[PDB]
RNA sequence: ACGAGACUCUGGCAUGCUAACUAGUUACGCGACCGGUCGGCGUAACUUCUUAGAGGGACAAGUGGCGUU
């Protein structure tokens, strides 16, 4: 019986989406900053909004939230995804290639590449799942 | 008609016509290798013990 | 002091159930002297469970509406017949009490099953709390009927009823109706 | 809020064929500083002041007075 | 460079510890503010059984006590509450001899003058108020003051004229002098709100901090930037060492102890509880302080227990 | 000398004034263990039998009780006594003694330091009782 | 968007605050008991129980687990 109405959720989302810098993790400070930067006509409504704001702060620390979107998160995530390995996972010494794709490459005049190892095709022709 | 004890491990659910039985999994102490499903009447808990008068009888599951 | 009523020993309580003791246990610091602390135990599930047995059983005395909420009479009526029981028996107004209830509570019941089952029932295990609560009511009903239109008065039916329950005799209404219900269930297995 | 945000007025029109009942419900708007409507908002209305755009500082740059 | 090792913990309270007040003139009195609405005394025994049971508890605040400071004498304490009031506690009978009402909202941090005659207080009412020991209103800095909350403000306890440094959530600090209380120096560069500031008892360094995680050092006689002491997030407590050269800042759960000379770490105080079932972050310390001898550290946490660390002698 | 900490139970209340004296306790200007029902005497006597008479041999406590209902008048005497000792010890003597007494009583009974939140609910119309309604006609 | 929720009234907390000689602590023959209970008195401290005002306080907020975490 403690589900939050869309008023509280939406107000918390807007406050978090605009004023991320000011708020923290302690409910007794989120309530004060919220009542400072917002017109909340009731103490109980302010308490509910600040509690959900504290819950949202506990939610974001473990990862980006679906309903929360600010530019700071976008830049932080682009910093996070600024990861490049030492060796490319693509190009290695030996890559297996089937005889048919080997013929396709020799048609393209790239069939003389030495990185290619001509593997043998499947022994049989069992690739359809049984019907029924 | 021997009487033995088994520890509740997972309260599976509540069943009954109007609802009076708690279907629950109990692991025996003296074996710990066999577990059974019993519908206990009355308010039951998790991890407590239950007194069964028949070990060869099981109630309906699911 | 720490003893019940300043006379009943608190240290000679026995486990006597191995692992059912968690629902019948008076051995902790919360075990107070006078069983009267108002009705705050029937406010949440199993907040009654931590209550000592003496308290709930003296609470269960007030029935029939004429004597509803007369917990002073209940505590007096328990103190009397406790100062009697052990006296006539000899053990410990407590140990006898736990033994009597354990002997008066049913262990297997019959419940209907299915969405539309209307012919047969099935045997089911009984949980500690359910049997104890029922047994206390049975004991109280036996005391009431031994004090209803009978030569015996209140605060005295409980003593001999508890003595019979500890003895395992068929004299007490509690175990005799327990056996009747058990026979019904056995025919209904 | 219906106590102060809604004004109710019931009246009767007398006509040759009968009597017409007229009920009117009006909702006053959020009108502070003039009291034509209520000075207080709807209790479910939460307003957030827009963030102020300021130059983010890089180094301490102060001037003596 | 000495390991900082817990000696004997203390428990037995029902709220966070928000401020620890220590005096250098008595080696036994040390105050504790706790948001159970109280202020607590300690009598340190330095023994293995327990670090002692508190002697006196003082209750006078309708809301949490935010910051408490002691005077040159240990028989008078000054405590501001979250309700916008200040109380002058006299220890001779365990009651408050005076209660001052000058603010209207939570006074965050309170300070005291060098001679213990001025009372400078800052609250989330976007104002700073300077009174005397009699409670008569002397100065109210509202015009061209902080445009946000004033989280902390302290004096300059040096032989020169006392000078007040107030930090706010406007990401700017402001420095004033008691002679006329006119705007002279505003310090910028912070990109976040400033929580607490502390000046060494020489009028030469002034360290701030907060969610930004970087501590700014300011020279009282110059007022220009010196260097950056980076650290963890949420710098709640900053305090120098009176008997040593250690500035301790509780940057998040951990405590960073820097030196004013090389501005490098002395010992990273790593804390960890080992458990197979653990999905909660460790409790965060709120206040740091030194003893009168400056050799044992008190850390008031959010865990309703103060952690006390001795020097390892090595 | 005086803490006047009071104590509540239903609409009834009890005020236990504590002072430095012989250690003897008086309730309603009367000695302790002669209350007329003699049924809940140990219920209000619990503090002595729990914390010991020595803890009760250095404080003079006069308790006055006012409020409708005789069972409501009792159940606040002992809470007022415990709160009076706690307040007196915290105000005057030290913390540790009050800490031990409060810890022991709380480990025994939580109700001895906090008041009862229960109170008589109003009665809504359409029925004879508070929740109950009148008998329907079918 | 209406309804729900929020909201108005009511109670569970205020030794923090404004306070009364109609209700009242703490206060010495007067009214008395081998150093203590006694609605008959008056100003002193100025509010704790008493009344009602500003506030504050509770938010599933803090931990453990379940949950498409």
């Amino acid at each position: 019986g403690r589900v939050r109405t869309k008023t509280v959720k939406k107000a918390a989302r807007v406050i978090i989406e605009k004023y991320y810098t000011r708020l923290g993790n302690d409910f007794h400070t989120n309530k004060r900053v919220c009542e400072e930067i917002a017109i909340i006509p009731s103490k109980k409504l302010r308490n509910k909004i600040a509690g959900y704001v504290t819950h949202l702060m506990k939610r974001i620390q473990r990862g980006p939230v679906r309903g929360i979107s600010i530019k700071l998160q976008e830049e932080e995530r682009e910093r996070r995804d600024n990861y490049v390995p030492e060796v490319s996972a693509l190009d290695q010494e030996i890559i297996e290639v089937d005889p048919d794709t080997k013929e396709m490459l020799k048609l393209l005049d790239f069939g003389s590449l030495s990185n290619l190892q001509v593997t043998q095709p499947t022994v049989g022709m069992n690739f359809k799942t049984p019907r029924g | 008609q021997p009487i033995k004890l088994a520890r509740v491990t997972k309260v599976l659910g509540r069943t009954g016509s109007q609802g009076q039985c708690t279907q629950v999994r109990v692991e025996f102490m003296d074996d710990t290798s066999r577990s059974i499903i019993r519908n206990v009447k009355g308010p039951v808990r998790e991890g407590d013990v239950l007194t069964l008068l028949e070990s060869e009888r099981e109630a309906r599951r699911l | 002091d720490i003893k019940l009523f300043g006379k009943w020993s608190t240290d000679d309580v026995q486990i006597n159930d191995i692992s059912l003791q968690d629902y019948i246990a008076v051995k902790e610091k919360y075990a107070k002297y006078l069983p009267h602390s108002a009705g705050r135990y029937a406010a949440k599930r199993f907040r009654k469970a931590q209550c000592p047995i003496v308290e709930r059983l003296t609470n269960s005395m007030m029935m029939h509406g004429r004597n509803n909420g007369k917990k002073l009479m209940t505590v007096r009526i328990v103190k009397h017949a406790f100062e009697i029981i052990h006296l006539l028996t000899g053990e410990n107004p407590l140990q006898v009490l736990v033994n009597a209830i354990i002997n008066s509570g049913p262990r297997e019941d019959s419940t209907r099953i299915g969405r539309a089952g209307t012919v047969r029932r099935q045997a089911v295990d009984v949980s500690p709390l359910r049997r104890v609560n029922q047994a206390i009511w049975l004991l109280c009903t036996g005391a009431r009927e031994a004090a209803f239109r009978n030569i015996k008065t209140i605060a005295e039916c409980l003593a001999d009823e508890l003595i019979n329950a500890a003895k395992g005799s068929s004299n007490s209404y509690a175990i005799k109706k327990k056996d009747e219900l058990e026979r019904v269930a056995k025919s209904n297995r | 809020p219906v106590n102060y945000y809604v004004d109710t007025a019931v009246r009767h029109v007398l006509l040759r064929q009968g009597v017409l009942g007229i009920k009117v419900k009006i909702m006053l708007p959020w009108d502070p500083t003039g009291k034509i409507g209520p000075k207080k908002p709807l209790p479910d209305h939460v307003s957030i002041v827009e963030p102020k755009d300021e130059i983010l500082p890089t180094t301490p740059i102060s001037e003596q007075k | 460079t000495e390991q900082m090792t817990l000696r004997g913990t203390l428990k037995g309270h029902n709220g966070w510890v928000t401020q620890i007040a220590t005096t250098p003139q008595f080696p036994d009195m040390i105050l504790s503010a706790s948001r159970d609405k109280t202020i607590i005394m300690w009598k340190l025994t330095r023994d293995e059984t327990n670090y002692g049971i508190p002697q006196r508890a003082l209750r006078g605040h309708s809301h949490f006590v935010s910051d408490v400071v002691i005077s040159s004498d240990g028989q008078f304490a000054l405590s501001g509450s979250w309700d916008g009031t200040l109380r002058l506690w006299d220890l001779t009978t365990g009651t408050t001899t005076r209660r001052f009402v000058g603010h209207t909202k939570d006074v965050l941090s309170v300070a005291f003058s060098s001679d213990n005659r001025q009372i400078v207080s800052g609250s989330r009412d976007k104002t700073i108020k300077l009174w005397n020991t009699l409670g008569v209103c002397k100065y109210t800095v509202q015009d061209e003051s902080h445009s946000e909350w004033v989280s902390c403000v302290r004096f300059s306890p040096n032989s020169s004229n006392p000078i007040i440094v107030s930090c706010g959530w406007d990401k700017l600090v402001k420095v004033w002098n008691l002679a006329n209380c006119k705007l002279k120096t505003n310090h910028i560069g912070h990109t976040g709100y400033l929580n607490t500031v502390t000046v060494s008892p020489d009028g030469s360094l002034c360290a701030s901090g907060g969610k930004d995680g970087q501590a700014m050092l300011w020279d009282l006689n110059e007022g220009k930037h010196l260097y950056t002491l980076d650290g963890g997030d949420i710098i709640n407590a900053l305090c120098f060492s009176p008997n040593r050269y250690w500035l301790c800042a509780a940057t998040g759960p951990s405590i960073k102890i820097w030196d004013l000379e090389g501005k490098i770490i002395v010992d990273e105080l790593k804390q960890e509880v080992i458990s197979t079932s653990s999905k909660a972050e460790p409790p965060q310390c709120t206040s740091l302080a030194w003893s009168a001898d400056g050799q044992t550290l008190f850390a008031g946490y959010t865990d309703n227990l103060v952690r006390v660390w001795q020097v390892t002698i090595g | 000398q005086s803490v006047q900490v009071f104590g509540r139970k239903k609409t009834a209340t009890a005020v236990a004034h504590c002072k430095r004296g012989n250690g003897l306790i008086k309730v309603n200007g009367r000695p302790l263990e002669m209350i007329e029902p003699r049924t809940l005497q140990y219920k209000l006597l619990e503090p002595v039998l729990l914390l010991g008479k020595e803890r009760f041999a250095g404080v003079d406590i006069r308790v006055r009780v006012k409020g409708g209902g005789h069972v409501a008048q009792i159940y606040a005497i002992r809470q007022s006594i415990s709160k009076a000792l706690v307040a007196y010890y915290q105000k005057y003597v030290d913390e540790a003694s009050k800490k031990e007494i409060k810890d022991i009583l709380i480990q025994y009974d939580r109700t001895l330091l906090v008041a009862d939140p229960r109170r008589c609910e109003s009665k809504k119309f359409g029925g004879p009782g508070a929740r109950a309604r009148y008998q329907k006609s079918y």
